[PDB]
């Protein structure tokens, strides 16, 4: 999409994030695992119903019979009718399907926006304790256990904690 | 050690159309275009009336057919296909006009405008309206001459609207099957029929040739009064007809079903869906989604679906 | 927001910042201090403007009356009309409540997209000499007096005189 | 240590807008796109109006009392009042609102004298329905009659070639009787027979006794073209045609006029001055408006979303 | 644009990039050189060519004559379809008008987009090898001659080989 | 040291385009999509045309001598010209222009005889407002009348069932006489009385002597169904009826024929060739074509912002 995350530099989605819509997998010495992160996912779900209240569930206003199935109408009237509904059909199908392909332009650059914001997120939270690999990844240039890996994603990671460690390894 | 971000994905995604792309594949949508039709009129909540062999226009002059809904009342007037207006040959000036009054009028009830006579018939009657052997419009006077070739007296007969509700009123001209059949009917020479309120004027002659009555309507106002003034072939309202509340009309070959509830309805039954589009039918009565072409337009509702390989 | 920054990782606005739509604010040895960026701020107002153009004082076209409001028309062809009133109506409500949605929406997502651009602007600028907070600040590794604030602000700042000092206050 | 913060303004108090996404989002500062704001009064500053009061649009061209100051006019926008008539002696106009429409948009009417004399009959019809210090008719027509009671109308023609740039709005009148004896009085006895011919129009009129009426006809003549009246009475003869003047606009109102105020969309209860895209005080609208929609608000951002501190 | 790239950071256009939408410009001791980006020029196209197929050659839709040009109808039903034609054609130029200016809005951004992508692919690429100008350009801090220039455009570049040379250039203070 | 710089392509001119936000933003490519571009010419290449000249399109169901040629006809695009005439004889179609709208797409006509006979009535009424090879008539219709001047024309039925597999096209006119003393003349005295029935239609008509006239009426027939016409005199009979043939067009144009290009959108300036979304060039067309929009022009960016050289 626009913000080149998802379909972009992250290869492809994961099939086993069954959990969310957005997520982590880290991998240590204790071995990798996956977790879903609530607030991004949320924040793209909420969007993708702001929509749906907007599309599904309206009130329609009433219009009644201006022809006659059993009894056919004056020619002339009844030509003009057919004229003015087959125009009114074709504006509304010209706007239904824009709608549409408007509305998922942007709800796939939204997901995609969302994903790049998350990514963003963890980038200045690991600070200079990190470098990303261009796949999607951050390689953690110290040890990072459960806990640490926890504390990235529960976004309490001080990076001070580990900043010294790190950039003797970065440079080394 | 490294942490690696990502996003959810599907095997099989769903197809969608955006402005860039045909078909793209995304993790899940919804269709927008409603496809399912409810084959029945879904009259619960309502209190429809299905009108038959009686044909709408019918209810308000009465021919045998339309006996059984003289005075109706309903939210949901259901036309059908076997409806018919008249008995004797004859048609409605404005028919459908009248037609689309009475689809909202909220049915109709009927009153005595009170017109009594002397000095001439009223008991005229025809073998193609029967009830019980011969009769009429049950709302309608045929009006002839004492006996045969008698002159028919110059007349007047007038209706003030006493209600605080404008009072539908109709009449009848009848054209007599030849010259000399509207002589032995009413008086000799020309006929003629003026109808006048505050706001409605015209005149009418009979054409004989062709036996046939046709039916002629105006709308008086409250506290107005209609002068009927004719010299023969003139069919007289003995009652009037004064709008209930609010309706919707139908046209439908539908069943009616009281055990499903709906607010939109056309020829093939119910339309119930929150959906903004249908593709099921292009004329449509109440409260309905907007008509489309497309079979199926799909609103994705979720991210680009990029699985694994 | 699209873009992340207005109601993303800025925390809130600054209801001091009276100035103009975005702004610097400063920490040093002489206090804080606000002030606005001209280039990002004229650049919403400008494009805003664009869509007001757009919408406001439009010329129309003409209509005529068909109807009759004094004397009733033949009501075959009033239902017609007020049929056909109805759906136009109906669609222009659609046009109306679509367009003022989706303008909405850009106009966020392109006040938002300003912001951004004027960090990003901002952190290119600054080089190796600062490192982000994540709230939107810049942590700044060198002494920084209220010039060399300022030449931050009109994009004059030579990373160059400060990098040595930056660079040994990183480790 | 020292740092430098980016960050944008915001209010305490935001505005709510709807996105896509959002119901009452708030942001900073918003400006409506719908217009509510009525101004009681037709706006007639930089116009040329005419207020036709308690003359009917129509009789501006047959003239009875009510139109006697509007036989001519010039004007670029022309309103219509509930209380206009355009008739002193019943009867109507045939096509009436297709008439109507055509005269909205003339920018008034300028009126010529069709050169038509008569010898051997009585010009000077007369009828208290239309009273001007006296009993009186229509001031464009004559109302042909014979000599004295019961003597024969002769058989006459009487043509007319528009020598004009632009086409000629030509009117005639049948007068029906209200009695064949009435008829006999004021015309001979035996068929009355009307022809009205041009290069593009041919139609007979015949009078029909007994209604008591003046019923109103017309026709358009082309430049160079000729109308042809062929009658032996019952014949309202016109004296003047009507040539348009330019463009104007048809108003209908129950508003007072005001020269202080400058629009060019008006309605029903007065006039629409804004230059929002959008309206919600008429459906039903004439001239150059904003388009109708049945929102009340909606409300167009015009800065970022507003996060207070 | 929304991306800050095009009409952003980076000044002006290339006139002499005939070859392709987007580019890399590069100064080493062997001089300059400019080469066209085939992934990003295609994906910009390819969304542009979309937008094409849905608005031109589309299946137009059927049109029959109401009105009659050479005899005028009668007034009453003809200011009828006069009034319902200028309504249509009022909602058709909206919606044309409105179209073409959505589309316009959003084609000059995914091509802004493109351009950002690009920029921080490369910007990924070279890790800790390079740094941002700010200009659209990145000041490499080792030798990188006409076949390493070759490596960063066709993605084959292993910041590995470099990196020791580079944090040399880069970190030019004492390490204690 | 070494450095390599991201950057996109430019023209040293490019084309304006409208936004959302900004009026006359120069973009490196654009495209039009709306048609200005007219062809002063109905193409009718891979068609079959029919100009009908001097012939209204009515006056191919009842035939005045300039429809002779356009009796029975076969076309899927029908051109209709401004000197087109329906009539002879004075008078007019009622539902005119409703008729003209389902003769347009009817994919040309042929005709039947509806096979009436008659006995002790005159079938040769003429006039030489139809000439054709001397005073003729209208060749599908049967100007009915009375033996000799004066005489009662007796009251009469004529019957006629659909035995076809679509709806036949049935015409009938009303003779209004110059005058009360014609009408005698040509078919008796009294008042005369038109009856026309069909399972879905009944109408009755008088004639209205003054001026003369034949005044043409019409209905739909459907297969299977029988009309029936009851009349005493002024009436002019039916000998051919009409049945569809398929799929066309009708265009109102005074454009010439050209059989060198092709085109699906017409309209009374000619044709519009075109694969765009809208056009500016005409409100009424017939056919497959663009939405008519009232701006003459709107460019589409191909191509992402322009920004020249310094
Ligand atoms: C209660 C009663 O019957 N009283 C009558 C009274 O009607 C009558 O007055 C005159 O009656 C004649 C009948 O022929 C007309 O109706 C007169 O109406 C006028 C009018 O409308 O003003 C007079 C006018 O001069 C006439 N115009 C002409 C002759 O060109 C018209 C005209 O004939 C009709 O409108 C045509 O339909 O009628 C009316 O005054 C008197 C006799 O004077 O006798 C009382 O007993
Ligand atoms: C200046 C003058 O007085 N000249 C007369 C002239 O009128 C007359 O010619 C005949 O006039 C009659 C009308 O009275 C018809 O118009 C005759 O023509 C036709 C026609 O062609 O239309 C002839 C045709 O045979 C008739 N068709 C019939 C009988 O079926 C029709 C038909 O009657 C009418 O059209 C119906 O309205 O009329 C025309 O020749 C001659 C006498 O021949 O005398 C001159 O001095
Ligand atoms: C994908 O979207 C569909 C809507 O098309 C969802 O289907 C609904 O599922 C709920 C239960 O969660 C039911 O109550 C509804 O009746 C379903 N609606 C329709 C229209 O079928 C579905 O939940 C979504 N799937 C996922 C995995 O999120
Ligand atoms: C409806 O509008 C059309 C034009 O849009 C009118 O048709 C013709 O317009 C031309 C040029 O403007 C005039 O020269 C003619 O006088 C009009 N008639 C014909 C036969 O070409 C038309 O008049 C309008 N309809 C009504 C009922 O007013
Ligand atoms: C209009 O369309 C309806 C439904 O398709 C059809 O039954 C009818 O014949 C049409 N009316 C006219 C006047 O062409
Ligand atoms: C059309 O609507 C108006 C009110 O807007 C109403 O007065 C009128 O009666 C309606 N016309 C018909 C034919 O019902
Ligand atoms: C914002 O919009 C409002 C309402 O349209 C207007 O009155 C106001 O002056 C504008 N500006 C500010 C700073 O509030
Ligand atoms: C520019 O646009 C035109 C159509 O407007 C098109 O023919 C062409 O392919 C485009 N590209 C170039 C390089 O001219």
């Amino acid at each position: 999409g626009l913000f080149g995350a998802i379909a972009g530099f992250i290869e492809n989605g994961w099939e086993g994030l069954i959990n969310g819509w957005y997520g982590f997998r880290h991998q240590n010495a204790q071995g990798e695992g996956t977790a879903a992160d609530y607030k991004s996912t949320q924040s793209a779900i909420d969007q993708i119903t702001g929509k749906l209240n907007r599309l599904i569930g309206k009130t329609n206003q009433q219009f009644e019979l201006i022809d006659n199935e059993f009894n056919e109408i004056e020619q002339q009237i009844g030509n003009v009718i057919n004229w003015t509904r087959d125009a009114m059909t074709e504006i509304w199908s010209y706007n239904a399907e824009l709608l549409v392909a408007m509305e998922n332009q942007h709800t796939i650059d939204l997901a995609d926006s969302e994903m790049s914001k998350l990514y963003e997120r963890v980038k200045k939270q690991l600070r200079e304790n990190a470098e990303e690999d261009g796949t999607g990844c951050f390689e953690i240039f110290h040890k990072c256990d459960d806990q640490c890996m926890e504390s990235i994603r529960n976004n309490t990671y001080d990076h001070t904690q580990y900043r010294t460690e790190s950039l003797q390894n970065r440079i080394q | 050690d490294k942490i690696c971000l990502g996003h959810h994905a599907v095997a099989n995604g769903t197809k969608v159309n955006t402005l860039t792309e045909r078909g793209i594949e995304v993790v899940n949508a919804t269709e927008t275009v409603e496809t399912t039709n409810i084959k029945k009129i879904c009259t619960q909540g309502k209190r429809p009336t299905d009108l038959g062999q009686c044909g709408l226009l019918g209810t308000l002059i009465g021919p045998p057919q339309c006996d059984q809904f003289l005075e109706f009342s309903s939210d949901l007037i259901i036309e059908r296909r076997e409806g018919t207006d008249i008995c004797y040959p004859g048609r409605f000036t404005n028919e459908e006009s009248l037609r689309q009054i009475l689809r909202r009028s909220g049915g109709i009830g009927k009153e005595s405008m009170g017109f009594t006579y002397s000095g001439i018939r009223t008991n005229g009657a025809t073998s193609a309206c029967t009830r019980s052997g011969s009769s009429f419009y049950a709302e309608m006077k045929w009006l002839l001459s004492n006996s045969d070739n008698a002159a028919f007296p110059q007349m007047t007969k007038a209706y003030r609207n006493p209600r605080n509700k404008p009072a539908l009123i109709i009449w009848g001209v009848h054209h007599s099957e030849s010259v000399s059949e509207q002589t032995k009917l009413y008086g000799s020479g020309n006929k003629l029929i003026t109808v006048r309120s505050s706001k409605y004027q015209q005149s009418f002659t009979p054409n004989p040739g062709a036996r046939r009555i046709d039916f002629h309507w105006l709308l008086l106002d409250p506290n107005d009064t209609v002068t009927f003034t004719f010299n023969g072939a003139f069919i007289a309202p003995d009652r009037t007809s004064f709008f209930r509340g609010e309706s919707l009309g139908v046209q439908s070959d539908a069943p009616l079903d009281s055990s499903c509830r709906g607010d939109c309805f056309h020829s093939g039954g119910t339309i119930v869906s929150s959906l903004p589009f249908q593709n099921i039918n292009s004329r449509t009565v109440g409260k309905c989604p907007r008509y489309v072409k497309q079979k199926s337009l799909l609103l994705a509702t979720g991210m680009r679906n990029v699985p694994e390989k």
